[PDB]
């Protein structure tokens, strides 16, 4: 019982989760939220 | 063909002469700034074989053909006597000089601030490129000086475009 139902489970949630997470992850893509971060690291660089 | 008659070979110093420009317009804070720690370097790494030279006269109006005899006189009172050509004409030889007596040269006027109009005269000097990359750097390079600066603060976006 431990091992079906509390272990495999949280396998599965795991899983699931991690897969809802890339799936929103890459979504995000579209939007451009990584190009904002990654311009404003390169600029603080330059102001140091 | 001798309206012009542009002769293959041009002359040219003993050595090529460096000058600094950008990244902005010269003798605004940043620009002055950047290239203050920029001569110093030069000097001390260089000592014994440079020369740092600083000359406060126009030279944008400077070709190789223009006249026989560019104002060799002073006394002669016309459009050209009473202007500076009478001694912008000096200080090209000094730079001339400057070269013949093998030694690293660098000039840093007032009146360089893009490389197409000393793309054509006799020096063809060195130009040394100093790019800020994006504009938006330059902006709070100047915002943070003084009050010395927005007085005038647009004009260095443009100065770099």
């Amino acid at each position: 019982l431990i091992i079906i139902g509390s272990f495999f489970v949280l396998n599965l949630v795991l899983g699931v989760l991690s897969g809802e997470f890339s799936k929103e992850r890459e979504k995000a893509k579209a939007r451009g939220d990584f190009q904002k971060l990654r311009e404003k690291q390169q600029l603080e660089e330059d102001l140091k | 063909k001798q309206a012009e008659h542009v002769p293959p070979y041009d002359v040219v110093p003993s050595m090529r002469p460096v000058v600094l420009v950008g990244p902005s317009l010269k003798g605004y804070e940043v620009t002055d700034m950047m290239q203050k720690a920029l001569f110093d370097f030069l000097k001390h790494r260089f000592d014994g074989r440079i020369s740092i030279t600083r000359v406060t006269a126009d030279l944008s109006l400077a070709k190789r053909s223009v006249l026989n005899n560019p104002g060799k006189r002073t006394i002669i009172e016309r459009s050209s006597a009473r202007s500076s050509i009478a001694e912008v004409q000096s200080e090209i030889e000094r730079i001339f000089e400057l070269a013949k007596s093998l030694q690293l040269v660098v000039l840093d006027a007032d009146t360089i601030n893009h490389p197409a109009q000393l793309a054509k005269t006799s020096l063809a000097p060195i130009i040394v490129f100093v790019k800020v990359s994006s504009p938006k750097v330059l902006q709070r390079l100047i915002r943070s000086r003084g009050k010395s600066q927005m007085k005038h603060l647009t004009v260095q976006m443009m100065a770099y475009d």
